[PDB]
């Protein structure tokens, strides 16, 4: 199948900084790649699909550019509210696997 | 120079018990039934057979046959082993070269032929081309002559002949022997064998063999058969011929009846104390080779130009068909349409290289054993000769007419990676083609074979089914089918910069997925790299099965039973 | 648009599993697709296969003869039957929502958990 | 009684001037060399010529040949004409079936055969079948006897045998002239040719004529011959074969010098001074045509099981490839996938169907000009046998097999419709094959031509190109394709109630097009009707080509040039 | 082609009154039949896309009800500023033949 | 998205033609395919052929050989060159939008009519 490496498992930034969440994927998706944000103890908020495009419920700061198989999202000058757990997602083939799921830390 | 034998029983299932016997500088004849071993024992005398399989002995004026045998002596196969799509001069330059020693002289190689046409009453068609059924050359009773001049280039002293009276006419038949018996007193000693003979053959022999179902019944000069076999108890009534009235003996007007009468033969008892007194260049060979096929090549319209009418027309009419293909929501039907149309040709139209090898399996065998090349020389050359220029040329002329009429993708490059892709394909399927039919006479199995070989890769290809919605347990076929790697390659050439959704720039999103709206989406779909590896991993898997299935060839032609 | 579990949130091992999405604001026979979603402790999510809005259905190859999903049109509900359940499976389950030209999974259940323990 | 003939111009080109002779009831023969008339004045005595061509008389008893001649005579085809596939008990129920009178009994029927059967010596193989390459049988000896016992059906008194002696042994066929020297005398009039005779054969005849190059040299009686030719200038030497010292003559040891001498014959003279004294039901037709071919059919697995092992393999192949189809955006590319590769199949497996009747041409030949048969009985007989059978299994094979493996759509009447429109296709490519192939006794030729018109069919079905897009001046090459007609039948049978993006209910909307969301948009796409005449349109479209075609076969095989 | 038969070629309507305007299809275009407004003097204002949904600034009164060939619109109660000569237009194949155009009167 | 038409009114028979659409609001090398459409006096609207964001183009297969679009990429115009013009064709000439996606004539020109006489 295709399986969604976010080789960073985890971060520590702070606030106002842009943080970069990859997610390589082994296969081309072709931008069918989402975006996901686990608050704890809550499903899944659709954040990004497509890739590039974005979902009615944000700021203009999550902003996702992939090409091919490098996918990734770019949190410019991230919140309080913000810290999460984001999962990356290929809607490409019919097993849907998700990424491993980075989590945000603060320093 | 004399041949002489003792004690050979041959099996595989003996059909023989032992032959005993010598055979004198003159004209030795072996004559009986089919199923007898009148078409065994020759090919034991000529060493055409297994030496396994042989017992006894073959010595030679006090020697033994030595590996410089075959180098020296001729065999002459029962059909028309000659090249009738070229010419005698031709022809005879072919085995002159692979014959006479490299020392010797080109001027040499002008002389020696026409000492032995001119000996063959064949002046008058030296240049005239020999015959085919679609060109009207010489006529058949001087394309035996042909072969005989095949294989009498070094001046071999020791002379055989399968069959030399069937395939010709009976006053055309007597032109041969004439030319046999003039070579019966030139210090040459011919032994042949003869279905049906006759007395104006048989009143100009100089000895006489008989065989039946494995038995042997003469042995010594030809004209004391008629007077040994008054004596065995019958006689030969008023306007019979003898040679006939000699199988009279043979199917009732038993077997083990009349050998028993040859056991007690003086003509053995002579020979009993006859035999236990004697019991007691590579570049030079791919140089010819090479323009013999060529100008076979040549010398057959209704097989080259015939293959390139075929791909000319269908150039055109896909031209026709397609042309100026439009980057709609069509698009992706028709560019996927005609490349695995063009793949699939290159395809089954290399089942067309079983003609090749499998017509020319008889030749290879007398050629090889007569020693005019080394295996790989015959390989490195008709490869040369054949694969090359016929593959070469289906490969530009699709490549030139349908390119630029369907409006395949404008680009430099891209023309000649199409260029390569249709050549490799078509060298790659025909290698298979090889590759299955080495070392295989008939020609309906093999073609059945690839038939539902190309099929079951033709369902793999990944128009057919998608090749990523295959249970895994047999997504590993993907990878045994030339069909594949082409039209990968051809969909990796031609589908990077398209576009299918009109007005719908995809490339930077493709909202409303489902769509297929750029040549990418397309092509991952298939199951199908976007990395320039991608194209070129068909490629070396393309070269890496040509150069398989070639040494599969290779080596089936060389552990071939040539026997 | 509107979806919520209902079950057990305990099992004894290696015989069944059953849970209920009733589905309100939308009915399930009208335009999408339907799936299930586990999420294990140690968090890993890992859907589970989707019902077709008309009954078709394609469930995870790591899950075989294992999951099935059923449904009862007349009231909106579509069912996770998850049989000869192992200790290991005792993710937190959802319920989710699936629009075919979008793509994404735009909806979401409200959250269920099953232990699997004795 | 007698045959008689005079002044006989036989051209198109006259390989012929003119033959005179009557042959008494007895043992007449033909010799000479294969260029001679040897072949062509047995086909004018048998009147299997064309009577244009012909230019004197054939007077029989002071009659003419009437229609009712070649009803009551029997001419044998040098190959074996019989059925190897079946038995002799059960193949001359079949020449008693058409030949014997309606009003005649079984029991008749049961006594006739057995005063012949019993006469040939065969009492030993009534029950044996006779012999195939792939079936051992009978010896070819008595598959000799076996066709000239299908000629003694209804006791015709006029004998003749296209070449008794070429295809045997030598022993193998003195059994077969010594039991035709036993109707030498029982009142049968034998009137036959050998190539190359042998004085076996020469020692029992009656009566005796040369022919070579078109020209007449002996007539009389067959001791004369050799009482002749002395006279002529020659003398046969010690030993030689009479019947070959006959053709000594011929080809110098001249063909204007030695008919003036049989102009000068006074076996000639008593001949011009005796010409010119003589100068001066359809349901029993189908009844038992249909049950030879049937049991061709169960005697031959090679050809009929081993078509059922192919279709139950690629049956089951098929069956694992696809396995349960999904509803996915792939769904598409299988689904048209399989059912291209079905049609594909039903049609470049009609190719065998030339198999049929390019065999069974010479058959056809000499059983119609006998009179077995009308030519439509023949027609709706052989279609019964063969055409019938062969394509109502592979057409149910396919359809139990890769319908409920690959869950095409799971309704009883689509189960019976793809049932049936394979069984159309199947038909209707055979019928195309069979109007191509009638009258042509060539395999190589029409199996390429085919094969050129199914892959110029292959296009048009509408998976390669998408059939909308082609240019005006082209599509109406569209409707003369068989798989297109099957093949949007089978897109008709199947897409109907499909989608195919999944979650998206796309027939009351489809949002964001160039999607393929549902069945309809791939089948409208692709220039396909929705209404349900647009199902059944296809099959009275090959309804009509099954009739056209077999028509153009059935008039190809009336028109055809049978002499 | 693909020719688009409004059979109707005028009327003669009063206010609040439900008009159906047809169009008559020469083959199957599957929901992809558009909806224009010319007032005179003007360019095609798009009414209705994909023959059953609607177009942003009009009221929901029109509305396509089409199946197959026989697309059609209704117009429940209509207004006065809503006379005007209406094509529909196929949009599936390349040459986008419109219809002829009906033309609303008031008697 | 901004679409205007500027162009002579008039010309003289069989010689050509020669209109220019300025997109505004919007550049045409970005997504969509640019079209053009034509509606005679006696209305009945003609659509005449786009030319995609890439270039390619396709046009109406009654104007064969007579219409042609070519476009200035670095000011996003595109231009209708209508050659041999018969004064039957003098119809009013708009430029228009077309979404690929949605499908339909989104957006259109203002209006420039010809009039083919002499
Ligand atoms: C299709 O749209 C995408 C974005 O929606 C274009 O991609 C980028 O556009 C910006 C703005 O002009 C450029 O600076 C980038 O260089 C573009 N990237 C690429 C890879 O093209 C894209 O250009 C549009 N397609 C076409 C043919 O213009
Ligand atoms: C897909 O959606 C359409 C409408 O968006 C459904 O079509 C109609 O829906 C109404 C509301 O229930 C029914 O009264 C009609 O009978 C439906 N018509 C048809 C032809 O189905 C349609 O039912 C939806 N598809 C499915 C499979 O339910
Ligand atoms: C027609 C074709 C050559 C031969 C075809 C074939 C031949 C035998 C066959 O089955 S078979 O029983 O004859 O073994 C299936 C097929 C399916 C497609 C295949 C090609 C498509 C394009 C092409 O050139």
């Amino acid at each position: 199948d295709i399986v969604l490496t976010q080789s960073p498992s985890s971060f520590s930034v702070s606030l106002g900084d842009r943080v970069t969440i990859s997610c390589k994927a082994s296969g081309y998706i072709l931008n069918r790649l989402a975006w996901y944000q686990q608050k704890p103890g809550n499903a899944p908020r659709l954040l990004i699909s497509g890739a590039t495009s974005l979902e009615t419920g944000f700021p203009s700061r999550f902003s996702g550019t992939g090409s091919g198989k490098d996918y990734t999202l770019s949190i410019s000058s991230l919140q309080t509210e913000d810290v999460g757990t984001y999962y990356c997602q290929q809607y490409w083939s019919t097993p849907w696997t998700f990424g491993g799921g980075t989590k945000l830390e603060i320093r | 120079a004399v041949l002489s034998f003792h004690n050979i029983c041959y099996r595989v299932k003996e059909i023989l018990s032992n032959i005993n016997g010598i055979m004198k500088p003159g004209l030795n004849a072996i004559l009986g039934p089919t199923g007898g071993g009148k078409s065994s024992l020759l090919d034991v005398l000529a060493a055409r057979k297994d030496p396994s399989g042989l017992s006894g002995d073959v010595l030679i004026n006090g020697a033994p046959r030595p590996a410089n045998f075959k180098c020296n002596s001729g065999y002459v196969v029962q059909d028309d082993v000659v090249m009738g799509t070229l010419t005698v001069r031709e022809n005879l330059q072919f085995s002159a070269a692979l014959r006479l020693a490299t020392t010797m002289t080109n001027h040499e190689k002008n002389e020696r032929i026409n000492r032995v046409i001119q000996e063959l009453g064949l002046d008058k068609v030296a240049d005239s081309k020999v015959g085919t059924q679609f060109i009207r050359g010489v006529s058949g009773g001087e394309r035996k002559r042909t072969s005989i001049g095949m294989e009498l280039i070094t001046d071999p002293s020791i002379l055989f002949l399968d069959q030399p009276t069937t395939g010709l006419d009976s006053s055309t038949a007597n032109a041969v022997l004439l030319l046999l018996k003039r070579m019966s007193k030139q210090g040459r000693t011919i032994i042949f064998s003869i279905h049906q003979p006759r007395y104006s053959i048989f009143k100009l022999f100089d000895s006489l063999t008989l065989l039946a179902s494995g038995r042997l019944m003469f042995h010594g000069p030809a004209q004391e058969a008629l007077g040994y076999f008054e004596s065995a108890g019958y006689h030969c009534e008023a306007y019979n011929n003898p040679a006939d009235f000699f199988l009279d003996i043979i199917n009732g007007d038993l077997i083990e009846k009349l050998a028993e009468i040859y056991v007690n033969s003086s003509f053995y008892k002579e020979t009993k104390a006859e035999l236990h007194q004697l019991s007691g260049s590579f570049c030079h060979q791919l140089r010819w080779v090479s323009k013999r096929s060529f100008k076979n090549l040549l010398g057959n319209p209704q097989a080259s130009i015939a293959q390139i009418i075929v791909t000319v027309v269908l150039g055109l009419v896909i031209g026709a068909i397609y042309f100026g293909l439009k980057n709609d929501s069509t698009g992706i039907q028709n560019r996927a349409g005609v490349l695995f149309f063009l793949t699939t040709n290159q395809c089954f139209s290399s089942v067309s290289a079983v003609e090749l090898f499998v017509v020319e399996k008889k030749l290879f065998i007398h050629e090889y054993i007569s020693g005019y090349y080394r295996v790989s020389s015959y390989f490195l050359g008709k490869l040369l000769s054949d694969l090359l220029p016929m593959r070469m040329l289906p490969s530009i002329i699709f490549t030139c007419i349908v390119y630029f009429m369907l409006g395949l993708k404008p680009k430099a490059d891209a023309f000649f990676v199409m260029m390569f892709t249709l050549m490799m394909v078509a060298y790659s399927a025909s290698s298979m083609a090889l590759a299955i039919a080495a070392g295989q006479s008939v020609v309906s199995v093999a073609t059945l074979l690839m038939t539902i070989c190309f099929v079951f890769m033709m369902i793999f290809s990944g128009l057919l089914v998608n090749l990523t919605t295959i249970a895994s347990w047999l997504s590993w076929l993907q990878y045994f089918s030339i069909p594949r790697y082409g039209f990968t390659a051809l969909q990796h050439n031609e589908f990077l910069g398209q576009n299918f959704c009109p007005g719908l720039n995809a490339t930077g999103n493709n909202p409303c997925n489902y769509a297929t709206c750029t040549g990418e989406e397309y092509l991952v779909k298939q199951g199908i790299d976007l990395s320039p590896w991608g194209l070129w991993k068909n490629h070396v898997a393309l070269a890496c099965m040509i150069v398989i299935f070639l040494t599969i060839a290779y080596l089936k032609l060389l552990f071939l039973k040539k026997y | 648009v509107q979806l919520q579990e209902s079950g057990p949130g305990l099992v004894k091992p290696s015989q069944s599993l059953s849970l209920t999405c009733t589905v309100t604001g939308f009915s399930i026979t009208s335009d999408y697709a339907w799936n299930w979603i586990r999420q294990f402790p140690g968090k890993k999510l890992e859907w589970m296969g989707y019902i077709n809005f008309d009954g078709g259905t394609t469930y995870n190859p790591s899950l075989r003869g294992r999951i099935s999903i059923t449904r009862d049109t007349s009231k909106n509900q579509f069912f996770l039957q998850l049989r000869s359940v192992t200790p290991e499976d005792t993710a937190t389950y959802y319920c989710a929502t699936f629009y075919g030209a979008k793509g994404t999974l735009d909806y979401w259940g409200q959250g269920t958990s099953v232990t699997v323990s004795s």
